[PDB]
RNA sequence: ACGGGGAAUCAGGGUUCGAUUCCGGAGAGGGAGCCUGAGAAACGGCUACCACAUCCAAGGAAGGCAGCAGGCGCGCAAAUUACCCACUCCCGACCCGGGGAGGUAGUGACGAAAAAUAACAAUACAGGACUCUUUCGAGGCCCUGUAAUUGGAAUGAGUCCACUUUAAAUCCUUUAACGAGGAUCCAUUGGAGGGCAAGUCUGGUGCCAGCAGCCGCGGUAAUUCCAGCUCCAAUAGCGUAUAUUAAAGUUGCUGCAGUUAAAAAGCUCGUAGUUGGAUCU
């Protein structure tokens, strides 16, 4: 039971920045982007059903 | 002792399960039309539709000519009425479980204002009215919340003091003006 | 030993209308039991009757529409409310459009629309749809 | 069968009262032997004074060594186990000081692989052990 | 506990005096008077929250150590004076008389009565006793200990008292027919004509009454108030008549005024 | 752009010699218009002198058009003196309170407790 | 375990909680005994003993915050040694005096209500929308948006003025003067295998470090760890630990089960208990 490994994955982990990115909306207008992104934009969907985060 | 009150009520109440895709995307569908700004907006109308079925059943579970059916039916059909989410030809307790969260949401002031012309969209709306730019009656009304009675609905105007219906230019303007 | 014998003859009428039978003997026979069977057939449950004498306890043959779907006793006989009739026929009737709960007030035997008529509650004695 | 009987309530309110002591929440939580031999006494958390650095094997199936400590708790004196959660946390703590312990999540089971350890760190020195491993507040000297 | 209590809690207050919760922890605590606690009505509660005379108790006080308040015509300088049924309230400054009546909804109403009336009161009375010497006695709901009244004066008949001489006028029978008031219960309020009185000995009498509109209700024999003979009243009634009105009936005459006014 | 003055509720109080009244104050464009203005408008409506006249409580709408509040007209100068709150009249600067403290106050009669005599007017 | 009014889900039924502002009771470190008084076995009264504890010139004297504040201690766990009698009332010999009752307050995310963090282009675009004559072509008619080229209008967060407010005051409200283009005036908390909404994308690690409520992931091509990006859940709020309710028809009165899954006593009498046939106009 040595405890001399502690940390190691997080010590021995690259560090990478995170990227400066243009701020995202909050409240109101946040849902308002989902509700167009989700409900008025049909071109993406032919009717396979792919998922948001579908990176394949 | 002291001489506070502490009689506070919580307005909405959270949906049983978290994530079921259909409550989600209707409840976005509903924050989108009508431009609200979070679920807990369509959870408290979604609470007083309740509520107000609830009441309604009650009272339909009793007797027809039961004085007190009579009294608090007649009083519920009167509120439901007055804001406009009930018709007038159709006053009876079984209309009002015909009701749904939209006939609700259409009696927002957001709403009213949108619809009325005084905004381009009902984001728009909602700014507007944020921005005391809109009056009921002669009152300055601030809450997007505000629930239009069927005699204030044709008393919406465009205020008094704001640039869109007074006539003093706000900061923007008058400031670009100064640097002419 | 036999005790309820309501509940028995209710229990016979079910078994026989299971079975797709016309007629029922049911034994022995009360006051109760006639008003039960009265009250079914006064709304087209269970049609003609007929009372056995025997000189010690009647019997009953009883004809069977097809029509009735359960009936069963309530054991104990609770006393029952106007303000808890309710909450007892969502317990026991199907719907709000059919099915009786019979139950035996001051003024008689009778179904529960006509217990809220006449303004009695009483005691529950069963139920029929 | 159940007896049904106008005057059967003294006969169904016994049995009830007698049938819930085979309840096992309901002894549990009623008998008040499980109140003596909890070490947190009833308590939500507890502070303890970290006594060494142990650390406990995995369960069968899959291996590793859980980061721990055996900590002293200062209401009683109950001689504790409890897991440090992320990794490197370990290193946040040192031997003999003060640190905030709260439970596992399982109301006094062992929680996953980790055999017999019912109780995690949730503070260590007056600073959460999240604070420190996301870098917002560092040990005080 | 260890002697008697000098507060009282605004919550704790009767409710007939439609005190607010959020303007204090305390109500006035009415004085020891001719009138119980929880049935009175203080000087202070009739002269601010009812008459609007006072916005705070210090105005209250100056009014009333002005001199200016008399109830059954004599001066009361206490705030907390508890005035009851009947009682006859006289402001000479402003030239108005008040006697304290229950309005239908079980509360003091704001009654004027005009300045011949207020010469006068109606006393249930409540025990009749003969003491020192075979004199008879007699006493009243208001704690008036009259001396030598008639001997056809017997219990809960009301008698009719001069305020100026404090001697009895005039008095009405406890019987059948005769107008009544309830001062007590869920029928508080309430003026009709006794019908009909059951007698339950050892325990209390019921009393039967019903209204001008043929309303019957019932109430404990304590809580029967004779107001005049037959169904007359001897006393000016307030703006109800004494008929205590359904939701319903109450709505809708709302809505009519409403109406008809704007 | 005039500031009109409206009087809703009304009573001659003669127990207390005065005039109550609730004051409705129409300032749509400026701010919540002085006590003293107030006053001045009173007297002018109610033709009295502004020293009789003593207005309290002004709360202004949301919006910024109306503010409400209470005022007395008192029959005379005297009568305002005996009648009205002491703060009132400082605000009028008929009357000034002490400049001690209830701290200070409540010390000085604790020490005055300990002596006996004449001796007691002998600390502070 | 102070009791109750009452509080935490609504199927119906229930299960828990109630030290806590209202009512009743009790106690003033623990017991006990009393004086005065209408009323006390009173403790911001007294007299003892017990336990602590203050000053002392060592002869003696003086104590009782489970009142308001404040300390220490205990702890997972809880605020200022502030202002005032202006309100609510109470007390007094009293219209006048007093009240840490009570009212009012610069760092209270217990909790509850409302509600910002943005609203409107020419433009190329993947588009589609009333007979589109053309896959090479009117798309501010209707809408979405990669945007290192745009544009005016709106406003409150904030800073300040006017003392509205109030017992001198802060706060909300009101009016003025500044106050927005990465409107840098920059939203977070937990997750992305399933349960359960949302990446078998990339790098590192290689049964280690760790994750994981549960099932499981990790043993050099990890959908799960450590990270980058992207995605989604709620949102000025989210996570976690406990107690508790529903889910639990897994305590079943409604309404469970007992052949083999846990289970009917080896058997039979038997008192209490529970239940008890028809029949009276």
């Amino acid at each position: 039971g040595s405890l001399a490994r502690a940390g190691k994955v997080r010590g021995q982990t690259p560090k990478v920045a995170k990227q400066e990115k243009k701020k995202k909306k909050t409240g109101r207008a946040k849902r308002r982007m989902q509700y167009n992104r989700r409900f008025v934009n049909v071109v993406p969907t032919f009717g396979k059903k792919k998922g948001p985060n579908a990176n394949s | 002792p002291v001489a506070r009150s502490w009689v506070c009520r919580k307005t909405y109440v959270t949906p049983r399960r978290p994530f079921e895709k259909s409550r989600l995307d209707q409840e976005l569908k509903l924050i989108g039309e009508y431009g609200l700004r979070n679920k807990r907006e369509v959870w408290r109308v979604k609470f007083t539709l309740a509520k107000i079925r609830k009441a309604a059943r009650e009272l339909l579970t009793l007797d027809e000519k039961d004085p007190r059916r009579l009294f608090e039916g007649n009083a519920l059909l009167r509120r439901l009425v007055r804001i406009g989410v009930l018709d007038e030809g159709k006053m009876k307790l079984d209309y009002i479980l015909g009701l749904k969260i939209e006939d609700f949401l259409e009696r927002r002031l957001q709403t009213q204002v949108f619809k009325l012309g005084l905004a381009k969209s009902i984001h728009h709306a909602r700014v507007l009215i944020r921005q005391r730019h809109i009056r009921v009656r002669k009152q300055v009304v601030n809450i997007p919340s505000f629930i239009v009675r069927l005699d204030s609905q044709k008393h919406i105007d465009f205020s008094l003091r704001s640039p869109y219906g007074g006539g003093r230019p706000g900061r923007v303007k008058r400031k670009n003006a100064k640097k002419g | 030993v036999r005790m309820n014998v309501l509940a028995d003859a209710l229990k016979s009428i079910n078994n026989a209308e299971k079975r797709g039978k016309r007629q029922v003997l049911i034994r022995p026979c009360s006051k109760v039991i006639v008003r039960f069977l009265t009250v079914m057939m006064k709304h087209g449950y269970i049609g003609e009757f007929e009372i056995i004498d025997d000189h010690r306890a009647g019997k009953i043959v009883v004809n069977l529409t097809g029509r009735l779907n359960k009936c069963g006793v309530i054991s104990p006989r609770f006393d029952v409310q106007l303000k808890d009739l309710e909450k007892w026929q969502n317990n026991l009737l199907p719907s709000r459009q059919f099915g009786f709960i019979v139950l035996t007030t001051s003024a008689g035997i009778m179904d529960h629309e006509e217990a809220r008529r006449k303004h009695t509650g009483g005691k529950i004695l069963g139920f029929f749809f | 069968g159940k007896c049904r009987g106008l005057r059967t309530a003294r006969k169904l309110r016994s049995h009830r009262r007698d049938q819930k002591w085979h309840d096992k929440q309901y002894k549990k939580a009623h008998l008040g032997t499980a109140l003596k031999a909890n070490p947190f006494g009833g308590a939500s958390h507890a502070k303890g004074i970290v006594l060494e650095k142990v650390g406990v094997e995995a369960k069968q199936p899959n291996s590793a060594i859980r980061k721990c400590v055996r900590v002293q708790l200062i209401k009683n004196g109950k001689k504790i186990t409890a897991f440090v959660p992320n990794d490197g946390c370990l290193n946040f703590i040192e031997e003999n000081d003060e640190v905030l312990v709260a439970g596992f999540g399982r109301k006094g089971h062992a929680v996953g692989d980790i055999p017999g350890v019912r109780f995690k760190v949730v503070k260590v020195a007056n600073v959460s052990l999240l604070a420190l491993y996301k870098g917002k507040k560092e040990r005080p000297r | 506990a260890r002697g008697p209590k000098k507060h009282l809690k605004r919550v704790a207050a009767p409710k007939h005096w439609m005190l607010d919760k959020l303007t204090g922890v305390f109500a006035p605590r009415p004085s020891t008077g001719p009138h119980k606690l929880r049935e009175c009505l203080p000087l202070i509660i009739f002269l601010r929250n009812r008459l609007k005379y006072a916005l705070t108790g210090d105005e209250v006080k100056k009014i009333c150590m002005q001199r200016f308040i008399k109830i059954d015509g004599k001066v009361r300088t206490d705030i907390t004076y508890p005035a009851g049924f009947m009682d006859v309230i006289s402001i000479d400054k402003t030239g108005e008389n008040f006697r304290l009546i229950y309005d239908t909804k079980g509360r003091f109403a704001v009654h004027r009565i005009t300045p011949e009336e207020a010469k006068y009161k109606l006393c249930k009375v409540r025990k009749i006793f003969v003491g020192t010497k075979g004199i008879p006695h007699l006493v009243t709901h208001d704690a008036r200990t009259i001396r030598y009244p008639d001997p056809l004066i017997k219990v809960n008949d009301t008698i009719q008292i001069d305020l100026e001489t404090g001697k009895i006028t005039d008095f009405i029978k406890f019987d059948t027919g005769n107008l009544c008031m309830v001062t007590g219960g869920a029928n508080l309020g309430r003026i009709g004509v006794i019908t009909n009185r059951e007698r339950h000995p050892g325990s209390f009498d019921v009393v039967h009454v019903k209204d001008a509109n043929g309303n019957s209700f019932a109430t404990r024999l304590s809580n029967i108030f004779v107001i005049g003979k037959g169904n007359k009243p001897w006393i000016s009634l307030p703006r109800g008549k004494g008929i205590r009105l359904t939701i319903a009936e109450e709505r809708d005459k709302r809505l009519a005024a409403k109406q008809s006014s704007g | 752009d005039t500031v009109t003055i409206r009087t809703r509720k009304f009573m001659t109080n003669r127990l207390l010699q005065r005039k109550q009244m609730v004051i409705d104050v129409l300032h749509p464009g400026k701010a919540t218009v002085p006590k003293t203005e107030i006053r001045e408008k009173l007297a002018k409506m109610y033709k009295t002198t502004p020293d009789v006249i003593f207005v309290f409580g002004f709360r202004t709408h949301f919006g910024g058009g109306k503010t409400t509040g209470f005022g007395m007209i008192y029959d005379s100068l005297d009568y305002a003196k005996k009648n009205e709150p002491k703060h009132r009249l400082a605000r009028h600067g008929l009357y000034e309170k002490k400049k001690t403290s209830r701290k200070q106050r409540k010390e000085r009669k604790n020490r005055m407790k300990k002596v006996r005599g004449t001796a007691k007017a002998n600390v502070g």
